[PDB]
């Protein structure tokens, strides 16, 4: 790695970073999961029926 | 004229030589029943034979064939 | 038991919603739902299914708004005590056709037809019984069964002997988008249905289910890793014995 | 053999010791099992 | 002295999940005792907030049990965790009472832990029927007539005894309340007696796969047997996961979604898949009371075990004829649970009871001959003369 | 407190095993230490190693009671069939 200790030396600064790189994973991973899933099954949701229906 | 498709692939499973053989065993045994039951006493005997056996073998072949492609063939 | 006893086993059907990734085909639904309106409703209650639960899954707000003012039921009682109906709304229940099982087994020769709200989950097999059970009557019984009179035969039944009657014929009913209806489009429309209405959590379960068992086995390897590191110190200890001085 | 000689860990030994990488390594490691565990507990 | 060592509160953490000196030599099969209280901890919780919402009245059961289904925000989640956890939990439990009886826990001077253990062991099996039945499906329903008849069969006294479960004259509204208010009560009655259990445990330290001592080469609990437990808890957690998302319904009966009717008898009554082995040895039986007899003398013939164990060590590891006879019962056990699992037909009647007799004779025969021939065994080996 | 009957583990100082004399430890602090360099060769050779000595004993109770219960079920199947109804009459009396 490298000379940086400013995120592992101290361990406010290593939890506060751990919470924010959770804080930001809830929200990457829920949206990309959603997105994925939705993609595998176009065409069977009610989105695309609901777009089929005139 | 657009005919459902189970009966479709049950008789087109049923044209196979296996099913040909088979419903050949199961005909053989629904004659024996039928002249079974022209004899007097047939009323009062300690049991019957019947042809649940039989049928359930082709009922069983047929539906082991058509059940990977019967929704292939359904919308 | 023999095998008429135990029934025939139902096959393996392809559904479009087994794997553990599709969902149900909410089309299908919608459909099978309107082959339980104008077929197995005249004699089935679905006595669990409120109808807010139809709203976004396969009707939209007015449709099944507009289905559900069609039906009466018990309002609060009048100013003078009197007991009054009113037309349905989102936050009732199917209603069934029978008031009571009185009815039901008087007008179905003694038999109970039971509530189909669970069925798809309380039969084994599922999914492929239920769709068996439909398109399985044959056209005479096998040679050498005495049916009681008033029921019918098909082998998936457990004995044999059901008293349902083959009520999924040709074309009976129509569809809104132009599907042929035949007796297996409609079995497996219906079933899809039952099975939407035993697990109405069934594509939430599944997205939930990726999301936990990718972030657990995630936590499963990295815990072997820290598990490999924190016992390193004494994996790899050593030992060597020189035996002492036994004078002492 | 005497209690000095060490025995033989050069086998499962780093190359390179470098007490920065190895500790932000196992750091990064352990760091990311609480994130996920923060997740789950969420 | 650290804070840790002088607080009256922490010390008892210290000395229990800090500082514990363990054998420094035991494998993952040690970590059966740590994942059973996580799943006790998993069972509690759910069922905290699964009773928030059920409603024990005969006729609101079942309705209030789809009601946690369906309307319940996430109580989907909740249930299924909870059937599939008590599964599990059994599953955990019988791979920690197999542990007990390979490596040869059992045998002095923790006969006080394995007693204390065959008493959680039938407070889990009370505290698992009385939930199933509170359910009042018809599995529920029917298996709770069939085992309150059983109770009927004591002479002389039974009647009453079983009018006095019942609260009636058959299982109905006053039944399945106090089920539910028993099922509520006993889990905490197993959370003190396993207080009870890591404290006769505590007092001698756990066992080794080598069944010798390990006083020599002690390892601290804290951050060797923690981070082990840890990737045993995170597997658990994943294999749960599993069975919840995505194939729930699978160990249960689908029987049980049918309303509860008195009236309509199932084709085959079977308890839920645990249960099995003992519902086998108690069908086994042609009379009453012997089957039930029968059936609590399979368990108390777990109390019988550390008297008959004549092998002068400690364990199953370094031992031929008891590993394979161990496992003779253990894949006897196994085809218990299937017999029970089948009607009572020929053959399985007729196996039925030769299993149980092999189950018998596991524990009072097969162990001492075996291990008095085995002791000779490993002396004649060798001493020569 | 009160004294405590005899116990066979003590603590940290007194634990109660023999005493030892001139058996020395060697270990090497893990952040010095590669973790996982034995993974690969390892779940191979000594994971067949561990299986070779020890499947045997787990493989052939299996293979008996599963003999057994295989025998069992076609007896079953066979016997609740057409073809061995009589025989199901003379055992079943
Ligand atoms: C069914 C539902 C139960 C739910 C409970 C969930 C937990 C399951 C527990 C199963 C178990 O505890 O078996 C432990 C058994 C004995 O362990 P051992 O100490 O002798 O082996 C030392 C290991 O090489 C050390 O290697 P290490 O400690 O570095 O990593 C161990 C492994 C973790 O895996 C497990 O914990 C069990 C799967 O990490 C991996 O590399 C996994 C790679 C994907 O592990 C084995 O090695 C397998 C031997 C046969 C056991 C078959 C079990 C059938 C019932
Ligand atoms: C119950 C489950 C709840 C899970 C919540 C998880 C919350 C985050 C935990 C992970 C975390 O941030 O841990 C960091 C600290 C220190 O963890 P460490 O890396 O072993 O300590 C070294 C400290 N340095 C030298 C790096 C400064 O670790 C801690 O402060 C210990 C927290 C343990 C929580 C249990
Ligand atoms: C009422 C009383 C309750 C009784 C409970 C009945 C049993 C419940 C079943 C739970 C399964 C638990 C299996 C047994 C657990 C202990 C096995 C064990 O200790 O593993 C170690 C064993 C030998 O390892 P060693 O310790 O001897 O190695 C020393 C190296 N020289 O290693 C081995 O020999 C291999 C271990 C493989 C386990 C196989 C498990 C089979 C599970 C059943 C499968 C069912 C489908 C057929
Ligand atoms: C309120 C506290 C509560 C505790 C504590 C609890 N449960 Fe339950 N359990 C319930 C309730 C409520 C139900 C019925 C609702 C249900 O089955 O979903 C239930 C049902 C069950 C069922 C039947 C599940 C089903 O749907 O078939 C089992 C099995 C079970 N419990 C086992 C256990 C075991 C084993 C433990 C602990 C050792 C335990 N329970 C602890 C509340 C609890
Ligand atoms: C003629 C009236 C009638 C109609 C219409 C009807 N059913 Fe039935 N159904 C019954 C009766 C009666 C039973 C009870 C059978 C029994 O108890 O033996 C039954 C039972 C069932 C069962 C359970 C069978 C079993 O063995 O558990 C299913 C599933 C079922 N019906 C599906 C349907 C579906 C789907 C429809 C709509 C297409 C439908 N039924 C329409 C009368 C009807
Ligand atoms: C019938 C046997 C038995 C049952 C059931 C049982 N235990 Fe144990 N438990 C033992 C024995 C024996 C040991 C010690 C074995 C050894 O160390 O060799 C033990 C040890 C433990 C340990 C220490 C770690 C370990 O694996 O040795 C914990 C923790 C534990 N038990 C908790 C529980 C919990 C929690 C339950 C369920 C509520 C439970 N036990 C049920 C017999 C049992
Ligand atoms: C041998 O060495 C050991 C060892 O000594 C120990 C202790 C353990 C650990 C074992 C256990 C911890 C098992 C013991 C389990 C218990 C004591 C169960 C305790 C659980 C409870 C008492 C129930 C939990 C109750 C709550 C969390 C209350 C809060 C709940 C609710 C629902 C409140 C919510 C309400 C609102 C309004 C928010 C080991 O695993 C171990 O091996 C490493
Ligand atoms: C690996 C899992 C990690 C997850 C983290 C959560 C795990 C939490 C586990 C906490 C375990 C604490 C419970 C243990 C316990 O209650 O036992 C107390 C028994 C004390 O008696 P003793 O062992 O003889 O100690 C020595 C005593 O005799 C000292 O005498 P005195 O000072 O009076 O103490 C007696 C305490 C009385 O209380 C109880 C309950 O007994
Ligand atoms: C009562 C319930 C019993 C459940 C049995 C659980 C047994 C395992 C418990 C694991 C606790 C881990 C604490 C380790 C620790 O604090 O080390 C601390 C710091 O370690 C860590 O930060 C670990 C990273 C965070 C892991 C979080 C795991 C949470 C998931 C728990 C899931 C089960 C509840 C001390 O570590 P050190 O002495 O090596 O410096
Ligand atoms: C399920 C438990 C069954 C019974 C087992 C008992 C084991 C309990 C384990 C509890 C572990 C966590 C407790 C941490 C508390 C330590 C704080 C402490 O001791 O500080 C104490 C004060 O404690 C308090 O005021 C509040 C304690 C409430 C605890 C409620 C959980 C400091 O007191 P100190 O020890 O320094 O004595 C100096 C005298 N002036
Ligand atoms: C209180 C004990 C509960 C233990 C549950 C363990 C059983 C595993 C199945 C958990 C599924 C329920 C959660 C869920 O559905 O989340 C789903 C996501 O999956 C997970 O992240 C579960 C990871 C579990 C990590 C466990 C961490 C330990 C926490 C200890 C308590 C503080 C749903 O996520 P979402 O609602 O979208 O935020």
């Amino acid at each position: 790695s490298s000379l940086y200790k400013t995120f592992f030396k101290r361990n406010a600064v290593f939890v506060g970073t751990i919470f924010a790189g959770a804080f930001v994973f809830q929200t990457v991973f829920d949206t990309a999961i959603t997105s994925w899933y939705e993609n595998h099954n176009k065409g069977k949701l009610w989105k695309d029926v609901k777009a089929r229906i005139a | 004229e657009v005919t459902d498709q189970l009966e479709d692939l049950r008789e087109h499973f049923k044209n196979t030589e296996e099913g040909k053989a088979l419903v050949h065993h199961y005909e053989e045994c629904a004659e024996r029943v039928k002249i079974q039951q022209q004899q007097p006493g047939y009323a009062d005997l300690e049991h019957k034979e019947d042809c649940v056996e039989e049928f359930f073998h082709l009922q069983h072949y047929l539906d082991t064939a058509t059940a990977p492609r019967l929704f292939d063939k359904l919308k | 038991m023999t095998a008429a006893e135990h029934g025939l086993h139902a096959p393996a059907y392809a559904w479009s919603h087994n794997g553990p990734f599709e969902t149900f085909d909410h089309a299908s639904i919608r459909r099978g739902y309107q082959v339980y309106r104008e077929v197995c409703a005249a004699c089935h209650s679905l006595d669990r299914v409120a109808w807010r639960t139809l709203v976004g899954v396969s009707h939209t707000n007015e449709e099944v708004r507009n289905m559900a003012e069609e039906f009466e039921y018990d309002d609060e009682p009048d100013e003078q005590g009197n007991p009054k109906k009113r037309p349905g709304k989102l936050s009732d229940y199917i209603p069934g056709p029978y008031p009571n099982e009185q009815a039901a087994r008087a007008a179905n020769q003694g038999a109970l037809p039971p509530d189909l709200s669970l069925i798809v989950k309380a039969r084994h097999g599922g999914c492929d019984y239920i769709f068996s059970l439909l398109t399985g009557y044959p056209d005479e019984p096998p040679a050498g069964v005495a049916l009681p009179p008033g029921s019918n035969y098909n082998p998936y039944f457990p004995g044999g002997s059901i008293a349902m009657a083959r009520v999924l014929f040709d074309d009976m009913v129509e569809y809104e988008d132009g599907t042929p209806a035949t007796t297996s489009q409609m079995a497996k429309d219906v079933t899809t249905f039952l099975n939407w209405c035993a697990e109405p959590e069934h594509d939430e379960r599944k997205r939930l289910g990726l999301k936990t068992v990718i972030i657990l086995s995630s936590l499963y390897l990295l815990s072997i890793w820290v598990k490999k590191f924190k016992w390193a110190g004494i994996k790899t200890r050593k030992f060597v014995f020189n035996p002492p001085k036994p004078r002492k | 053999k005497s209690t000095y000689r060490t025995p033989n860990f050069d086998d499962v030994l780093k190359e390179n010791n470098d007490a920065d990488k190895g500790r932000s390594y196992a750091y990064f490691m352990v760091g990311a099992m609480g994130l996920l565990s923060s997740a789950g507990a969420k | 002295m650290a804070f840790r060592k002088s607080n009256v509160y922490l010390s008892l953490v210290n000395s229990y999940i800090i500082d514990s000196p363990q054998p420094s030599s035991i494998n993952y099969w040690w970590n059966m005792g740590s994942l059973l209280g996580l799943c006790l901890v998993i069972q509690i919780v759910t069922g905290i907030f699964m009773a928030m919402h059920y409603s024990s009245n005969i006729e609101l059961a079942f309705s209030s049990v789809e009601h946690i289904m369906r309307d319940v925000h996430n109580g989907y989640i909740l249930r299924y965790l909870h059937a599939n956890g008590a599964s599990f939990f059994f599953m955990v439990m019988f791979m920690h009472m197999a542990k007990g009886l390979y490596y040869g826990s059992y045998r002095s001077p923790r006969v006080t832990l394995w007693n204390v253990g065959v008493i959680i062991f039938i407070l889990t099996i009370a505290t698992a029927f009385l939930g199933y039945c509170c359910v009042y499906g018809q599995m529920s329903h029917w298996g709770a007539t069939v085992i309150t008849n059983l109770f009927s069969a004591i002479p002389f006294v039974g009647n009453d005894i079983v009018s006095w479960l019942w609260g009636g004259f058959s299982v109905s509204n006053p039944t399945i309340q106090r089920f539910f208010a028993l099922h509520y009560l006993v889990p905490f009655i197993i959370a003190a007696m396993v207080i009870m259990h890591l404290m006769a445990l505590h007092i001698h330290g756990s066992s080794n796969p080598l069944g010798i001592t390990g006083n020599l080469d002690r390892i601290p609990m804290h951050s060797y047997f923690i981070f082990k437990d840890l990737v045993t808890v995170f597997l658990f957690m994943l294999i749960l996961a599993l069975f919840v998302f995505y194939s729930p319904n699978t160990l249960g009966h689908p029987d049980n979604y049918i309303p509860g009717n008195p009236l309509v008898t199932p084709a085959s009554i079977v308890p839920e898949w645990y249960l099995l082995p003992f519902y086998a040895i108690l069908r086994s039986i042609p009379d009453k009371l012997l089957g039930v007899i029968t059936m609590f003398a399979a368990i108390l013939v777990l109390l019988v075990l550390p008297f008959t164990d004549r092998s002068v060590v400690r364990g199953n590891t370094f031992k031929v004829l008891s590993k394979f006879f161990f496992f003779i019962f253990v894949f006897n056990f196994v085809l218990l649970g299937q017999i029970g699992a089948c009607h009572v037909e020929v053959p399985y009647v007729l196996m039925g009871q030769i299993a149980t007799f092999i189950y018998f004779a596991y524990f009072l025969i097969i162990v001492p001959v075996i291990s008095t021939i085995e002791n000779v065994l490993f002396y004649i080996g060798r001493v020569n003369k | 407190g009160p004294p405590s009957g005899k116990t066979y583990m003590g603590w940290w100082g007194h634990m109660g095993g023999p005493k030892q004399k001139g058996i020395t430890s060697y270990a090497v602090s893990p952040y010095a230490q590669k973790p996982l360099q034995g993974i690969f060769h390892n779940a191979v050779f000594n994971s067949f190693r561990r299986f070779k000595s020890q499947f045997l004993y787990v493989l052939i109770p299996a293979g008996i009671y599963w003999y057994w219960w295989k025998n069992g079920n076609e007896y079953n199947e066979f016997l609740y069939s057409k073809a061995g109804r009589e025989e199901l009459e003379r055992v079943n009396v």
